[PDB]
């Protein structure tokens, strides 16, 4: 029929790329800083396209919006550390950890447009896969405990802090939201899109006494309501 | 019916260019590339479906299971055969797929994971008896059976054939693995189409699983630990 | 310097933008890359696989009968087994599908569609089928002889197990909405040709199997984020 | 005569290509999130220019200008996000849809220069169409509370929703407006200009017992005063 | 007179590279391409006007109307010819004009939708034998009369001719449509000089409708509905 | 990086300004462009289509009869029928044309405009015209001798039922302004020339339909906001 | 003058970013170079 429609916006790399909110820090500098493991499924919108796959190759762009409680931005200096694995890991908000000198660090104020920064592909395997049928480690794995199950240890990518950059106590309550887009995205061995709820953010249980049905209840074969 | 070649490749060794640890691989390749026949399973009116995973059913069985626990690096693709024959006058389906990273799910309403359930290590990694569907719907994992056929699959339609044959390369992100902590995949049996007969009819149909492990590779060699 | 006016967007974080930002690591060589199969490069290769729809979607049916359609003996004949609508993103049988869950991540689509159905029953059993679409315009046909007035496929048992039906795109515009009156395409239905027919000794009912995937002209148009997930808490 | 007096002007793209208010959005924070129904028949200014054509298809350019009730300025996080037909509907301020990742979203501040965004030709058809004669279904159409005899379901593009990033209630009372630039523009079958006056969004009704004349009075028909 | 070619282009079959529905159309070309003729409209001293919907007068008509309520997909292009005549001592003028899209309005001030007048459903769609103006003036939609002039159209003046004409192809934003659903456009015909003459004239002057729809398509076979 | 400098007019958001914004979605194709006739370039074209003048714009005429200029028997002897201004965006008669609604969107106007006049009554009817453009200068001519010493065109009834008046465009400037005394070109005046004679058993007063519209070297300059709409709130 | 908008990123310091900064000291001659022996390339020369 001659048919001119467009099919370039069903390719993973545009089906990939685009921001979505991937982490929540909450600070009191009341401590004085705060961690967060850096772990990707703990939101379920990014986590059911990601899951589609098994294993997945890409770079990353990380965006960060910091506001307070009532949503003010008064100008303050932020630190934010990106601390890999083994590296020691700040005691204070004015630890030696935070002269960082071989640690990338970005300094921001609240008042500033959000930041942003690009990370490359970073796994010791060849891309990452979100299902891993195994254990990393030779033992005995017991029957009634186990996990260990799914870990996957070519996952593992460190930690992210922030500290209010201060003489001392600021007494600001702020909270820092992640925000990952993918890049340059390969993709290997589609799979099923889950139709349960997730319950737990680095396994796969389900409610086994609440199934839900993949498909609407209709009255009966016989008609097409639902 | 037909063969089915998982994801169209033969499966393959690990070439130059793609390798990452440097000594010399061991190649029995006539008396681990062989076929293996477990012990079978009866279908019933209400059986579920059973799983078997992979490098791990035939790790303890002749000399790819020597070889494989006493090598820390493994790496091999497969030929799995699943035969079933009924009378004419039988009538079911099965379906036989195979799942790469096939992870078990825990069934529980916990939400938090310090004392959420989990799989034991057997329901995990049964060995060569395997072990039957909890809830073949959601596929014992939180995700529709329906879309199983995305993965490479047969069907055993008693009114049609009474084998199934895929052929399946290595799928991994490294080069090389443990098989005794990495299970690569897994492979599922389930009856969708229940079993039905008259009066008269055999009642005791068995379900046969035969693999073989073509291309095999091992590396690492050291004493022989199993656990 | 270089004289310059900042215009309206400054300072804005676009989701979509597509632009680039500062490396935190100077120098780095990544894992090399090493041949996996089953290489993805688009979604249109995965609506184009062949997966079951939950037809007997109804309170009576709970797990794996949820996806048979039972077919026995009738004896009033050119009676009516089946019938369902063809929007795939609409809730119904089609959300048991991978092309469903695809068309439910987008606000368009367009193209032709594909339904398989597949007979389960003993070797001696056989009938025949009426496997109808029709376009829209009125409620669902209420005999099959309405019905064959549509597209259709007349089907029958044998060595073969499957046979494909084919709904053709009929439409008015180049594009269909995903429910978001002006669309929706037509319904599918299923009746008895002649009848289920059996020896004796041999059950009297047996089951199909149906199946449904896109098509080569197939396409879906502007992204947007699915209505199948739910958020009450962050640790999920 | 040689007449060099130019003609450039009176093109349709330029007649069309200047931004006018679309949209007027009322957010309270006291709900916390505001919600639009893209329509741009709101208006009479922009209503009555592109009513004189039956057909138009057109890229746009879209502005969103937010301040206070009293007009101060101070320094919040604003998101604004477009929820195509069929995505769902935000529901808290802190619901799952605000971590949008396939939705487009903008982070904007409340002192930053208002937003600008592009956007393309978003219709099933092939173009716009204001007028539509006929019903969207098969049925009964019935005599006395008619409606649905001018939807034109080929123009229906989603909505617009406008939150505070905030940990709780900012109490601030935010408006914003919506201005609409027309780019790339075709137009087909051109139509009287409205003389009556409007008193719908979505139908063309207008005051029959109160009808206005298209000329002003005069005295006589040989004077020239009127 | 002359003949009017609305927007100077002839109607004609949908091409290839325009068309989106894909199956084969039928074109039955001789017993849809036709001229019908309707009953007739008593021209009076003070009639304010009259219109037609298109695709919806010749619906339950002949041939043409058993193709269009059995097949989901329409497209044609027409021709139009208004008959009137009298006598040489008549005087009078009709506006005959073709509106693409011709909404009508609902006439009331209630300027909230929820309880605002609307037109019922046969007076969007009259059928065969139309409606009457009731505010020829305003076209019973807030435009004006004087710029109808915009839309293809033609002059009955009794002292110069007693036909019109017009020929016009297909209008839409698809290339095909629901002719149960979509009244492409309307024709209206509107006496803006008044009618008058003397005793002994004829009083009864009666106004004609004639209409063939050349380049009939049809698709989307189903069976047959009308409503 | 790059050194530079803000200058005046930053962060300003210009209603007409003519720049660049950030697309929402990439990588989208739209639906393909179908053909549609009556494709519109400018609206110059749309100012050359002759439309109806409200000529009797009096409060005794309403409705259509506000288009129609009576013609009857007159015995006193060259005597007016009609006169209107001649100024597009000017109040009166102008107002129901689409030139003039048009050029109540720009500031200033050029170029000749036309008339034409369609006289409606029976075949036996006939009589004479004359129809009269006068630049400014002086009130509107009192009689028919000082009418025909400006532009003017002698017009009888016949076969042809239309005569065209062409007002000629004579100024002073390139350009006029639609009121907003240095302008107005000029008043248009309609006389009998002879009379209305008609045979017995006949009509004594018939219509004549009045028509504007622009012509070849018409053009406008600056656009602007009409003044024919009218807000009081956000629904309509 | 040029119109342009400024993106996220902007006005962080970012410690692993490679740009330019403004001299201090403009036409500085620095002390000329000698030849010192032992000069180290990588650290990888030293892990072996």
């Amino acid at each position: 029929v001659v048919n001119r429609n467009g099919v370039l916006e069903t390719t993973i790399n545009h089906f990939f790329s685009r921001s979505g909110l991937v982490g929540v820090v909450n600070l009191t500098d009341g401590t004085g800083y705060a961690t967060w493991d850096i772990d990707i499924m703990g939101f379920v919108q990014l986590r059911r396209k990601c899951e589609m796959f098994t294993y997945m190759r890409f770079n990353a762009e990380f965006t960060f919006v910091t506001t307070t409680k009532n949503g003010e931005a008064r100008p303050y200096m932020l630190q934010y550390m990106y601390v890999p694995p083994g590296a020691p890991k700040p005691t204070g908000r004015d630890a030696f950890q935070w002269q960082t000198a071989t640690n990338p660090s970005v300094f921001v104020k609240l008042t500033d447009p959000p930041a942003q920064v690009s990370v490359p592909f970073m796994s010791p395997a060849s891309a990452y896969q979100w299902f891993y049928d195994g254990y990393p480690t030779f033992g005995q794995h017991p029957e009634t405990s186990n996990t260990t199950y799914g870990l996957c240890p070519n996952n593992m990518m460190g930690t992210f802090a922030v500290r209010v950059v201060s003489r001392e106590a600021s007494q600001l309550k702020l909270q820092t939201r992640v925000y990952m887009k993918l890049k340059h995205v390969r993709a290997w061995v589609p799979r099923p899109i889950r139709s349960q709820p997730y319950l737990l953010k680095n396994f796969p249980n389900y409610d086994s006494s609440k199934i839900t049905n993949s498909a609407r209840d209709r009255s009966s074969i016989k008609q097409a309501n639902m | 019916a037909n063969i089915v070649l998982a994801y169209g490749e033969w499966p393959e060794y690990c070439p130059d260019t793609d390798a990452t640890a440097v000594d010399k691989p061991t190649r029995p390749d006539v008396s681990v590339n062989r076929f293996y026949t477990l012990d079978s399973k009866m279908w019933q009116e209400n059986s579920t479906g059973w799983y078997w995973k992979f490098p791990d059913v035939l790790n303890k069985t002749g000399v790819f299971g020597q070889n494989a626990q006493f090598h820390y690096l493994y790496r091999s693709g497969f030929c799995l055969h699943v035969q079933c024959n009924a009378s004419k006058f039988h009538q079911g389906a099965l379906l036989v797929a195979v799942i790469p990273e096939f992870v078990i799910a825990g069934r529980g309403s916990n939400t938090k994971p310090n004392e959420a359930p989990h799989p034991g290590f057997t329901t995990t990694f049964p060995g060569t008896t395997g072990a039957t569907f909890h809830d073949p719907y959601v596929l014992d994992s939180g995700v529709p059976l329906s879309q199983a056929l995305i993965y490479p699959h047969q069907w055993i339609n008693l009114r049609t054939n009474n084998c199934a044959t895929v052929i399946v390369p290595y799928i991994n992100a490294v080069p090389f693995d443990s098989a005794i902590n990495h299970s690569n995949f897994g492979l599922i049996v389930i009856p969708v189409s229940p079993l039905k007969y008259s009066s008269g009819a055999t009642t005791a149909i068995p379900i046969t699983i035969t693999i073989a492990p073509l291309n095999s590779e091992f590396g690492g060699l050291r004493q022989a630990v199993s656990q | 310097g270089i004289p310059a006016e900042l215009r309206p967007g400054t300072n804005q974080f676009l989701t979509t933008d597509d632009d680039t930002a500062a490396p935190i690591l100077p120098g780095f060589t990544p894992t090399p890359t090493i041949h996996i199969p089953g290489e993805v490069h688009s979604l249109l290769e995965l609506c184009r696989v062949e997966t079951i729809l939950e037809v007997n979607n109804t309170t009576e049916a709970t797990g794996l009968t949820r996806l048979l359609i039972p077919v026995s003996s009738q004896n009033k004949a050119d009676e009516l087994c089946a019938a369902f609508m063809v929007d795939p993103g609409r809730i119904g049988p089609w959300q048991s599908t991978l092309v469903g869950q695809i068309c439910r991540y987008y606000t368009q689509w367009s193209g032709s569609l594909k339904v398989t159905f597949m007979f389960t029953g003993s070797f001696m059993a056989t009938g025949k089928m009426l496997v109808a679409y029709s376009p829209p315009g009125s409620a669902q046909p209420a005999n099959r002889e309405t019905a064959m007035l549509g597209t259709h496929v007349i089907w029958d048992f044998g060595l073969q197990s499957s046979v494909s039906l084919v709904i053709p795109w009929i439409s008015n515009t180049h594009f269909r909405t995903a429910k978001t009156d002006y669309y929706t395409a037509g319904v599918v239905t299923l009746w008895y040709q002649t009848n289920y027919v059996v020896p004796p000794e041999t059950p009297g009912e047996a089951y199909i199997i149906a199946m449904g995937a896109a098509q080569d002209n197939f396409t879906l148009k502007i992204c947007k984020d699915t209505d199948e997930v739910t958020q009450q808490a962050v640790l999920q």
